[PDB]
């Protein structure tokens, strides 16, 4: 968020050799840059990753979201795509710990 | 509560600002905003209802977002979308008007309803927005701590009242001298009368005064002060003062005499005017004095003073008076007045769905009920029930 | 036509947000909007007038457009757009103005200048946005149908009528019963008269009623409520009801014995008050029905005695009133009231430019006998001419 | 000037949209103009007050700007920011009130305080935008020059006058002639009175007329005109034209004969209306003209006939009237109204702080007084003062 | 304000845990946070005084921070901390008292003083801690709003009140029935009399009633009840109503019959005693309701019978009595008290420099006139002031 | 018993020590006291009411713990915490509200309800602190 970003930049605009930028002047040139609106293009399309983001992350084949435990004798469910298996939609009455 | 306020000028600013054509970009700002509230609610389901003549209806979400993807709106965009919103609208009404009845003693100015205890919620604050208007302006800066403010016109401040006080009388009612009035609303005429016409009073004048006292202070109040009270100066027969009897009132008018107007707070003159009629500004006051006096035309042609006996029968009765109308007016707390729905809208729903008296409204929502005994719980409630009134009418009406 | 509503909206949110020096980012998506205008209209040849008093002005169209490729507005931006800006002005006003005045019996609902039919076009429906204006937000429910609705402080719904009606009345007119009252507007005012004093009425009480139906719903509606009528509390010489002579009213006002209003909804009572003056709701109605009784005084001191004998000649009437004001209400039809300019802008248009009178407005758009036959014709017309109104006082006041 | 309002649509559009949740999406167009305020700011020292009882607090700024990081808003972004409001706010106020008291002969049209002469400077224009106050609208146009406008209910253009003017009177006043009214805001209310009952008239009729020229011309006005002046039906004990003796007025009404109103423009009728009571339209006047007429009844019942004799005393007065109230209008000045709060607040500051008169406006900033000499340095301080008072209440009610 | 608190706090819990001795361990949380506010602070300047008698001192900053090396405390380390201390004790002195003075009516609630207006910035909040003082525990849960509460004996809730009402009574006062009371404080003592001794009074008994309408209410009151009123128990010669006379009071005294206490809250009965002295409970009331009766007692030995003749002159005037003291209570509201010095320590700032009266409390802080008109504005400042009061208390007494 | 009293000073000495400014070493001794509770709770279930007038609210726990975002708190830690307090506020008041109000002869010196006879159990009693009251 730091650097990174910032060397990428000045070497694709050519002209100067990043290296001796004093450290007080990379970081500023961040200061600035986080302050201004963005190419409506550039903006426009991260608003659309956003919206489905959470869509694509589910709809994996290898990867799911947490598993829940009961420690009570729990009844498998019924779903056509899978057969007899243990899913669960929704996780609501058990803490949720990031 | 502020959750509930986004609910709609989302989308009143929404079935307004997405019309077959547009160019997207008056939206984009917009759009977003609003599916961030979708996604919040799907998967939740509400309650309404359960009281009176008021419907249980059920709800439930599942919605898809809105392609953002298109550079000018076709028809077909608004359709798939206003289907969507029809659902959002019909449910806000059920949801507005059932914590729109719901009232509580201790903290009555708080959420009730099954329906808004949840709105409350946490995980709901991720919608709030655009808080301009003028309602909601005013109930966070309540909820903060400030001084707050609404703007009016004719302002409800006055209980009706209408009455009188004989200061002088005797079973005959034929030498009275006293006082009667009318307040209502943003009104006030009285009327100072001396069926001797002050022929033993010292200076031949009679002093008259009258006093009204607000349930909440008015601040910037624009007026019109008018001598004479056009309700008094016609010819009455009243009921006496035990109901026993009935007593003769036949007016004839002269101008109020040193005609002074007190604007007090907390027994403290605020404003104060002398015979100035029109237009005065009372800028602070809880309290209105009106003085004015009858004196005895000290020159009378032969037609006046044959009005003005020096011994009874007193057959016309010299009368003095003032109107004072508010016409405009500040007031921290909320107040009915002559434009606003707020009360109407309240009042309306609560008689179309029979919702039982409860234990804090009087019967009926009864205004003169009401601002007599203006309590804390009676203002919390009214100010909540006000703000909901105000944001079901930007969708509603 | 709500092609028409954006191009202001456009022109306000535009005249209003770009000014010598903020940034454009407050423009970004408002820049945007308006261009797409420009390019849509350039090109096309435009007709207004030719009729009455009412130049006939052409306008072309060949103008450029807005760099994008700025930050802080320089002085020299602005002043190369408000001069276009004043050419989509002094136009619009030479538009509204053409279709305020030509009406159309069967499609008066619908557009009719050569101006207009131009606009409902399709190439142009590309521009419509924030359609938030009171008016339109109301025009658009309208077409596709549903609980429309509109704001009104003392509203019009009372076409003028001043009359009398005489239930007991003989040649001389020295011993009469009946009423008369004063609609008008958003007041009634009635009294009854019984020159007896109910000498010989059961109960030695007379009753009254006078009952008024609205042309159109009002809904949401606070009033106000008053016992007496000033207005009938003084002494007249009256037109007999044939115009052969003249009779002499002499009232002495009473209070009005059981008050009951009644606000009904096609015959059925939605609520109702007994004796209660001060501020009441009717929360939709359309009709009032006010009853009201005259007792004779079963106590009275001598100088009221003397005012009811038991014989003719009756020198003294006995009187006893209401009075009633609808502060403000909801209609689901436009309206009148004392608040809004448009039937005043309509009218005052039509004036100016000497407009001859019409198949469906009454002549001068008199709002009696407007109101009085408020016809879905007149309505219809009504609403797309102060539509047109509220469109055009956004700019030009 | 135009700097100042920015300064608050900024706040108000601030405080309003920026709340624990929402998307920064809703703001990004809002948080830019935001800082490039703050920066221009900080560096700059200030002072406001002195005159009159008004503290004089000093103000420096250096604040950090804000975050286009979170997408959605913590509760913790809002406090270091409501914080950072809260000193502007503070500010705003000691700023409006500064200059809301100042007042200019000479050229007092434009800034007088040194916390203003110093805003109009050029390095601060870096600011203004969303001028869609109805206020600023308007003051823009003013600069620049074109059909301003303001909308008014009840406007306050009749200076407070209540007198009377006799025709025909003598010593006793006993048989007199004349009329006599009460102008005072939006109402005019006129009675002509004939003790002869026209016994001795020209086709027993007389003939009145009431005319009242208003400061400013009035456009676009829905009035209301009804027969009879109820205050002026009632008796009356009044003084003479010489304040040597007092007169009795013992009405009795009969309606207007011939109503004739006119609406004229520089001398010019501009609209008449012929006999019709209820609402109608005047749409451009300086000037309105009253004309009525007392015909004595061709035919009396014996009650009327008695209280009409040939010959003298004559105890019941002969008198007709009309009542005449601006419901809305507009006008290119600004005036008081019914439901504007600008008068009172102007007059409440100054009051509050014990303000000296100064060399333009009345004593108490009294509205008769203004009204009737309504000159143009008074005017163009009322708007200033009218425009600064409206951008205070975006904020500070 | 907060920020104030600490400041506190910060320097007792200093002043005591720092001393020739203890190890560091123990303090070493304290230390830390001690540091903490010198960085903050140096550099930024202040100002405080400049109002009345006040001294007007500026002050800088620009210390060393703290040994948080040693283990143990040498008593060199404390000499070279107190002398840093005593510029903040001398310091906060001076700036309590400089808010503790200013008032203001709109925000009567928020900072005043060039001083305090300044350490809400935000910059400063870099310094809260322990917030245990009871005050403070009640300034912050008023900010969040929500069910605050203090603790008081004796509480000072009804203004001085001492005054009679005579229900019968004639010229020569020689046959009086009516009561005579003192309210204040915590206490009510009051008295009925009558001179007949119920002689004709229906059952010999003779009703009597006080009531006292709380301005704030009480919420578990311990309260003290007894019967008889000592203090009207004793011959007295009384100023007669009218202030022309004197009459003559010789009370016996009689056991008040069917004593009835209630305690009520908005007109309902919380609790309600029946001739219970001793020790009751109140757990929440804003209006208490005395009734009590004088029976006349119907045996009486000769020396009983002497007292009370069938005719007059009636020479023992029959008295019956109550005394109610509220011993504790707790209040949502600040209240003066017998053991609280906040009232004084205010009253004694003002009066020390010479304060002159403001606009919000009445001359010299009359707690009578207070809490007679105990308005929202006087409530806020009371409560901002008292906060200061208990601040400053911590340090300075 | 003495169980009850600590769940306040806990509160107090938290409502009050927890403001929008003080840096974290202030607290950390008193942070961590906080926690240890947490944990003890989350899971046990209870009932409290059930008599006259007074309502029967049923209390369950799942909260998670706490952070530590040094040098000062920041806003935003406050109200994620406040929330989790208000919970335990009118919880302590549905408790002590249910222990004051019954009695009994015999032994009416100890616990009488189902919530506190609870609390008096041992796997609770890892709380206990600051007993100056
Ligand atoms: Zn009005």
């Amino acid at each position: 968020k730091m650097k990174a970003i910032v060397e990428d930049f000045l070497k694709r605009l050519h002209i100067f050799d990043v290296a001796r930028v004093p450290d007080d002047q990379m970081y500023r040139l961040r200061d600035r840059l986080r302050l201004l609106p963005v190419e409506v293009r550039r903006l426009d399309i991260f608003n659309l990753i956003l919206m489905n983001m959470d869509q694509i992350e589910r709809a994996s084949d290898k990867i799911a979201q947490g598993v829940i435990i009961a420690y009570r004798d729990m009844q498998l469910e019924r779903d056509e795509m899978y057969g007899y298996v243990n899913i669960a939609r929704n996780l609501d009455g058990f803490q949720q710990i990031n | 509560m502020d959750v509930l306020y986004s609910l709609s000028k989302t989308l009143k600013d929404a079935r307004d600002k997405i019309v077959e054509g547009t160019l997207y970009s008056n939206v984009s700002d917009l759009i977003q905003q609003f599916n961030q509230m979708i996604i919040t609610m799907n998967g939740n389901e509400f309650q309404t209802g359960g009281i009176g003549n008021l419907p249980i209806r059920n709800w439930n979400f599942d919605f898809g977002l809105l392609g953002t993807t298109l550079l000018n709106l076709d028809a077909n965009y608004v359709e798939t979308a206003r289907n969507t919103i029809d659902y959002f609208v019909d449910f806000v009404d059920n949801v507005c008007m059932d914590e729109m009845v719901r009232e509580s003693q201790r903290n009555g100015i708080a959420p009730q309803s099954d329906s808004l205890r949840k709105l409350s919620g946490l995980k709901f604050k991720r919608i709030n927005f655009d808080n301009s208007s003028e309602y909601i302006e005013n109930w966070n800066l309540q909820n903060r701590r400030q001084r707050t403010g609404f703007t009016f016109h004719k302002p409800n401040i006055f209980p009706y009242s209408a009455s009188f006080t004989l200061n002088r009388s005797q079973p005959a009612h034929d030498n009275l001298m006293g006082t009667m009035w009318l307040n209502a609303g943003s009104e006030i005429q009285v009327a100072g009368f001396d069926y001797s016409c002050a022929i033993n009073a010292p200076a031949n004048t009679q002093q008259f005064e009258h006093i009204v006292q607000l349930r909440r202070v008015l601040t910037t109040a624009t007026i019109t002060l008018l001598p004479d009270a056009e309700r008094f100066s016609f010819p009455r027969v009243i009921n006496s003062a035990d109901g026993a009897t009935t007593w003769y009132f036949n007016p004839v008018i002269l101008r109020p005499n040193n005609v002074e107007v007190e604007f007090l707070l907390n027994g403290q003159i605020i404003n104060t005017y002398q015979a100035r009629f029109g237009t005065i500004i009372a800028r602070n006051f809880d309290t209105i004095r009106l003085s004015f006096q009858l004196m005895r035309p000290p020159n009378m042609t032969p037609a006046v003073a044959a009005l003005f006996p020096n011994a009874q029968p007193f057959e016309h009765h010299a009368t003095v008076g003032l109107t004072l109308r508010i016409e405009s007016a500040v007031c921290e707390s909320v107040l009915a007045d002559a434009s606003e729905t707020m009360l109407a809208n309240v009042t309306s729903v609560r008689q179309e769905y029979a919702i039982p008296v409860g234990p804090v409204f009087p019967p009926g929502m009864n205004w003169t009920d009401l601002i007599t005994n203006y309590s804390p719980s009676r203002e919390d409630n009214l100010q909540r029930v006000f703000t909901v009134a105000s944001i079901r009418s930007m969708l509603v009406k």
